[PDB]
Parts: C-alpha cells; sequence; structure tokens
C-alpha cells in the first residue's frame, strides 16, 4: 500500500525524490521495479476516475521521458504518438549506413556490445540487426 | 504579387520541398515564396538551427493543436537568443565568456548581450502579465564554462522583472526540462537563457506537445513563424498565411496538418 | 543503466563529407580574429630612416668586432669591463632580440647575449619549453595522419564501465557524443597565415 | 513489521573525471583537457 | 607486478635462507624486464648480472636497448608530470 502510495504522489509531483533528482523512467525503474507501470494501473483501479486518468496521464508522461531531450527535439517533431516510430527508423537508418561503412561482422560485434550496454534483449537484438540487414538489400 | 520569405537553417531537403509544395497548392500563386536567409516579416524559418537576425524565441501551446496527452496545459518557453554571427565567426554566446578567460576586453560583446536579454525579459514579462502569472522561471545551464554569460543573464533578467514587479525562480536545465516534459502545469512563464542545451529543450517541449510552431522575435520588429518537422512546418504556414489575411487557407492548412501530419500536402 | 533503453548508441557520424582543408581553414579565421582582438589595432606604420638588411647588419658587427679581437682581453665576470666587451654585448643584445622576436630562435646564443635577469632566465626556459613542444606535437600529429588515427585527442575511458556507472543514460550518452564529436574534428590551424 | 525502504532516495551518480593518455598532445592541452573534465564532471552531478 | 614478486622471493631466498641465487635466476628477472617493457630495471638487473654474474646475455640487453629506444622517440622516456615547470606556489601539496 505504501509503495503505491508513494509512487502515486511522486508521479503527480507531490513528494521528489531525495535529492529532487528528475523523475524519469530510468530512476522509477531503479527503485521501484522493471513492471512498476502494470502494478501502479492495477492499483489506480481502486480510485475515482480523475485519479485514474491523472495516473494513465503520468504514465504516458514518464514513458515519453525515456527518451534524452536530444532525441525527443530531432524526432518528436512530428508528435508523441509518431515518436517510436521515426526514432526506429533513424536507428535503423544509423545501422545502414554503420554497415555499408565498416562491414557486416564488425556491425554484428558491436550491435551486440551495444545491446549489452543498452539492456536490450537478446530476441530484440536480433530482430533489429535482421531488419538492417533486409534494409540494406 | 506577395511575398513568403523561406530561411533554411538546418533544415532536411525534404521539409524545405514539403512546404513549398503545400504553400504552393494551398495559396494557389497568388503569393509568391522566395528562398532568403534573412527577414524580418512574412517569414517561415525551417529547421533546428537559429536563423540571422532574431533577439527573441517564444513558443506556446495552442488550443487547436493540443495533444490528448498534453490537453490542458498553458506554459510560455521564451528562449533568448543573442544576435547571430556568420558561421565561421566566434559567436556571442561562446566569445562572451572565453574572451574574459583570455582577458580580450569584453565591453561591446557586454553591451549587447545586456540589449539582447533586457529585450528577452520585456517579452517574457509581457507575457507573464497578459497570462496573469505572478512569478517567472529561469533557466541556466549550470556547468561551469558558462559561468560568465549565466551570470549576466541573471543580473539582467531579474532586474528588469523586478523592476517591473514580478518574482523570480532561478532552476538549472536538467531539473526544469524534465519537469516541462513531465508536469508542465507547475510552470506558467519559463525564461531560457542562450545555451544549445537550451534550444534542445524548447525543440523537445515543441514537439512533445504534439508539434507546434514557433515564434522568433526579429530586431526589425515582428514575428517569423518556426517550424522544424512537417506538422509543425505546416502549422507554421497556416499561422503565416492566417497573417497575411488568409482564414479559410490556414484552417484547411491546421486541419491537415492534425490528420495527417508527415504527408499534408497529400492529405489536403 | 536501469531500464530498457530505445536505441542503440551508434557513432555520431552524420556529416560524413566534413574536408579537413574546412575545419583547418576555420580554425585558422577564429584564430587570426581571437589574435586580432587580443593584440588590439596593427600599430601606427613607421617609415625606416635607412634601408638594411638584417644580414647586412649582422655582417657588419661582426667586421667591427672582428678586428678588435687581438686588443680584446678576458677577464672575471665580476671584474669590470672593456669598451669593446661593452660594444659587443650592446650590439649582440640588440641583434638577438631582434632575432627572438623575428622567430629565429636560437637558444644558444640567446642565453649567452640576452640573459641578464633571473626573470629573463624564466622567460628563456619558459620559451625553451614551449618551442620544443610544439615542434613534438607538430611531428607527433603528422605521424599519426600518415598512420591514420583520429586527429583530436581521445580520452582513456571505458565506456562498458561508465554505462554500468550511472544509473542515467542520458549523461553517458552526451559525454559519448562530445567525444565522438572530438575525435572527429582536427585542432589545428595554419600557422602560415597566424606566422603572417 | 518495521521500516522497508525510503523509495524516495536515489543513489547519487558516483561522478568519475576522465583520465587523458600521458602525451605531448595532452601537455600541451593541458588546460583544456582539465577544462573538459571539469565540464563533463559538473554535468554528471547536475544532469546534464 | 611480476617484478616485485620475483625480487621478493630472490630476496627471501638469498637473506632468509643463505642461497646465493645463480645465473638462471638473473636471466628470468632479465627476461621479465625485457617482457614487461621496464627499460630501467633492465639497465639495474644488466649491472647486477655483470657484476654478480659472469655477465649479460647480448640479446637481453639488445632488446632492453631497443624498448629505451622506442620509448625515447615516442617521447614516454618519463612520466609526462614530471617534466612539467612548477614554483613555490605552483605545486600541489595533497
Amino acid at each position: 500500500s505504501t509503495k503505491m502510495q508513494t509512487l502515486h504522489k511522486l508521479l503527480t509531483g507531490e513528494v521528489s525524490f531525495k535529492n529532487k533528482a528528475p523523475v524519469k523512467d530510468c530512476n522509477i525503474v531503479h527503485q521501484f521495479g522493471e513492471n512498476w507501470a502494470t502494478e501502479l494501473s492495477a492499483y489506480a483501479k481502486t480510485l475515482p476516475a480523475e485519479q485514474q486518468k491523472i495516473i494513465v496521464r503520468q504514465i504516458a508522461r514518464v514513458k515519453l521521458t525515456r527518451y534524452t531531450v536530444a532525441e525527443l527535439a530531432a524526432y518528436c517533431g512530428d508528435g508523441p504518438a509518431l515518436l517510436d516510430e521515426t526514432a526506429r527508423a533513424a536507428n535503423i537508418e544509423q545501422g545502414v549506413a554503420f554497415v555499408k561503412a565498416k562491414g557486416v561482422e564488425a556491425f554484428e560485434k558491436y550491435v551486440a556490445e551495444e545491446s549489452t550496454n543498452a539492456n536490450w534483449k537478446p530476441e530484440e537484438a536480433k530482430k533489429f540487426i535482421e531488419d538492417v540487414k533486409a534494409k540494406a538489400k | 504579387s506577395k511575398q513568403l520569405t523561406f530561411i533554411s537553417a538546418g533544415a532536411t531537403a525534404a521539409v524545405l520541398q514539403s512546404a513549398s509544395a503545400i504553400v504552393s497548392k494551398v495559396a494557389g500563386g497568388r503569393v509568391q515564396t522566395k528562398t532568403a536567409k534573412e527577414a524580418g516579416r512574412h517569414a517561415v524559418v525551417v529547421g533546428p538551427e537559429t536563423p540571422i537576425g532574431v533577439h527573441t524565441a517564444v513558443t506556446e501551446v495552442p488550443k487547436s493543436a493540443q495533444d490528448p496527452l498534453f490537453s490542458g496545459v498553458s506554459t510560455v518557453v521564451v528562449r533568448a537568443v543573442l544576435p547571430r554571427a556568420a558561421p565561421d565567426s566566434v559567436q556571442l554566446r561562446d566569445a562572451l565568456d572565453v574572451y574574459a578567460s583570455a582577458g580580450i576586453d569584453t565591453k561591446e560583446e557586454v553591451r549587447s548581450a545586456t540589449e539582447a536579454f533586457k529585450k528577452s525579459a520585456e517579452v517574457a514579462v509581457g507575457k507573464a502579465k497578459a497570462k496573469g502569472v505572478k512569478r517567472i522561471v529561469l533557466v541556466v545551464k549550470q556547468a561551469s564554462k558558462h559561468n560568465c554569460i549565466n551570470e549576466l543573464f541573471k543580473k539582467i533578467s531579474t532586474e528588469t522583472i523586478e523592476s517591473a514587479g514580478l518574482t523570480t525562480e532561478v532552476v538549472g536545465t536538467a531539473a526544469v526540462a524534465n519537469q516541462l516534459i513531465v508536469n508542465p502545469e507547475s510552470l506558467g512563464v519559463v525564461l531560457l537563457n542562450d545555451v544549445a542545451a537550451t534550444e534542445q529543450i524548447e525543440l523537445a517541449f515543441a514537439g512533445v506537445v504534439g508539434g507546434v510552431s514557433r515564434v522568433y522575435h526579429t530586431v526589425e520588429g515582428g514575428k517569423i513563424s518556426a517550424g522544424h518537422s512537417f506538422k509543425s512546418v505546416a502549422l507554421a504556414v497556416a499561422q503565416e498565411l492566417r497573417e497575411l489575411g488568409l482564414s479559410s487557407e490556414a484552417d484547411k492548412v491546421e486541419a491537415a496538418a492534425s490528420k495527417n501530419p508527415r504527408a499534408v500536402v497529400s492529405a489536403l | 543503466i536501469s531500464g530498457v533503453s530505445p536505441l542503440l548508441y551508434f557513432p555520431p557520424t552524420t556529416t560524413s563529407t566534413t574536408n579537413r582543408e574546412d575545419q583547418i581553414n576555420k580554425n585558422t579565421n577564429i584564430a587570426i580574429q581571437m589574435i586580432k582582438r587580443y593584440k588590439g589595432e596593427v600599430p601606427p606604420h613607421y617609415t625606416r630612416k635607412s634601408s638594411a638588411t638584417i644580414e647586412q647588419v649582422e655582417k657588419e658587427i661582426d667586421a667591427l668586432l672582428g678586428g678588435a679581437e687581438k686588443l680584446r682581453k678576458t677577464s672575471t665576470d665580476d671584474q669590470p669591463m672593456d669598451k669593446l666587451t661593452l660594444m659587443e654585448r650592446c650590439l649582440r643584445h640588440a641583434l638577438w632580440s631582434y632575432h627572438k622576436e623575428e622567430g629565429r630562435y636560437d637558444f644558444d646564443q640567446i642565453g649567452r647575449w640576452v640573459v641578464y635577469t633571473p626573470e629573463d632566465e624564466v622567460k628563456l626556459a619558459q620559451l625553451k619549453r614551449e618551442v620544443e613542444a610544439k615542434e613534438k606535437l607538430a611531428a607527433l600529429r603528422k605521424r599519426r595522419e600518415e598512420e591514420g588515427l583520429p586527429g583530436g585527442p581521445v580520452p582513456r575511458i571505458n565506456w562498458p564501465q561508465e554505462y554500468s556507472s550511472f544509473i542515467d543514460r542520458e549523461p553517458v550518452v552526451a559525454k559519448r557524443i562530445r567525444y565522438d564529436t572530438l575525435a572527429s574534428t582536427t585542432l589545428e590551424r595554419d600557422e602560415k597565415q597566424i606566422e603572417s | 513489521r518495521a521500516d522497508e525502504v525510503d523509495y524516495t532516495n536515489l543513489p547519487a551518480p558516483k561522478p568519475q573525471k576522465t583520465v587523458w593518455d600521458d602525451n605531448i598532445e595532452t601537455e600541451v592541452l593541458r588546460k583544456y583537457l582539465d577544462g573538459l573534465s571539469q565540464y563533463d564532471m559538473e554535468e554528471a552531478k547536475y544532469g546534464v | 607486478s611480476k617484478f616485485c614478486a620475483m625480487m621478493d622471493l630472490l630476496e627471501e631466498m638469498q637473506h632468509r635462507n643463505r642461497l646465493k641465487p645463480n645465473e638462471e635466476s638473473w636471466t628470468w628477472v632479465m627476461k621479465e624486464c625485457v617482457k614487461s617493457g621496464q627499460f630501467r630495471l633492465g639497465y639495474c638487473i644488466q649491472q647486477v648480472m655483470e657484476t654478480e654474474c659472469k655477465g649479460c646475455p647480448a640479446d637481453l640487453v639488445k632488446a632492453n636497448e631497443a624498448n629505451a629506444q622506442k620509448a625515447k622517440t615516442e617521447g614516454k622516456e618519463h612520466p609526462g608530470h614530471l617534466s612539467q615547470q612548477a614554483g613555490l606556489f605552483d605545486v600541489k601539496v595533497e
């Protein structure tokens, strides 16, 4: 009960972190857990409609907060709903350029290293590398 | 007969071509569309980069184009823009901080920066008074490198605002950016000192809201529209056509931008 | 680095074609502008009263001091000096001051005919180090260019460690962008135009 | 049933000063590289 | 450090066990110095072998000299900070 109340207050902005650190998705995931969104959504159902709407809106905004400011400026120009596809296309284009620049095997190794650093599932990395390879030809 | 001036600042050719097609198809040829690098009125600037001849970089949240996520929000983000020199020459925002370290005299540069900050602060206080807010939020990057431009920015902005009678709250860049993206209803008027990070923050806010057109106030006196994406450029062109005195065409462009962001030209 | 990031960080290379010549021309224009501002105004022009080359002056000095070599007598540093010694010191001091201003940094003679103060010795040592450092840097930056390594400096960092250390990727990605942009630019100016 | 955790507590991001290889290009640039390191540490502490 | 471990072992052997190191031990130390690139410890061990042993192998001496020349040409003969000019009030006493 305390965890959900604290999360609701934090997202609403009533209570900030100890050091007034920005309320980003990464920090929340670090503290509350990987699936904070699911548990928060389940808990919100036990609250009036206004609080439910506020929780949904705050969750959506926090999810948008998962990109750096530069990425949002470059890719979120034409709306947030189209942000994910634009960012994916830009990343795929960067991958294609890297492949055409410095081969494939080195590209495979680099993608593996970045996935290790970027906290990506092996399935997602495999899908990304296959998609860029298919885009090349 | 009439003329719309297109300024290109770091924009991909696709966006410029889309803007030209939109204006040609909507206007119908009554108003011509010329390209240049500087203007004072009837001007649309395309691209993230800041054009030459603009001193204020205001942006709002238009009611019509509010994204469902950001419905009801009302916060004005005004970025102070110092005079821009040629790309090769050293920009004022960097000269004002490097010459002091090197010991070179910094009198004329300080004077120019003071004039620009005074104009930007006047614009910000006017907006705040119109909206009715009592306090404005200054945004300064807290890096050690920018320890002179931000100091002057604060010293002048707070002076002018207090002379006008409103209160100022200084803050850094990361905290204000996160608050603006997550909880923007707690900020009424936010001024931004002239730094690259502040420009990126302004672009991020203008995009996350759903795509809007940024207003630039120039030295000659006037307002020129600015966009960086298909929807933002379409909205900027719609506002420009409205200013020229075209209501139905502006409404059509706005509706097309709302419906089909990336392919407005074909949509309308 | 908790939290699945949305994008993989490829190198920031987007300006695929950025000729080194243009970069080293911009560096040179900025360098000239800053030097002009620091110095101030180019001094007022001065018209020479007499025409003579530095080589001719040096030859004349050598001829003047060569005829008195037999008469010239050395003595202890604390003993009073002679007329020939005084003339030689004055002439050589002026000559080598002019040479050092011009650019003929021959420290072997400058340390003899110009050093008369501990402050002077310190200035010479500071100048002696600087010239050698510039020469070494130029040679190293030419050898590196021949090999093909990036022109700009590269810090000794292990980004796999930095990603683990920091919680949020934004500062780490910003640092990577800055350093990858720095390592892809040539921090060199034209030291023909600068010297001119 | 005692206290469990302060969910509003975040371990501060422990910064690390970038170390440059010791060459002539570093001695010539020492001041500039030190400034870059200081800027990096300030960015890490504040956030951006 | 491999060199430190071997030197400590030699000190133990000679002092706390009363056994004189032979040529083989010093050749091993010299090989480690050459392999690790430490061309100054190489000089010291070369002098040691010339004094106690019946000279140092020519190959090891030549390899050590090659390492020293490579360090000198590359400008890494001494740490950079040591060559930086200092002053009475320009030294940071931690």
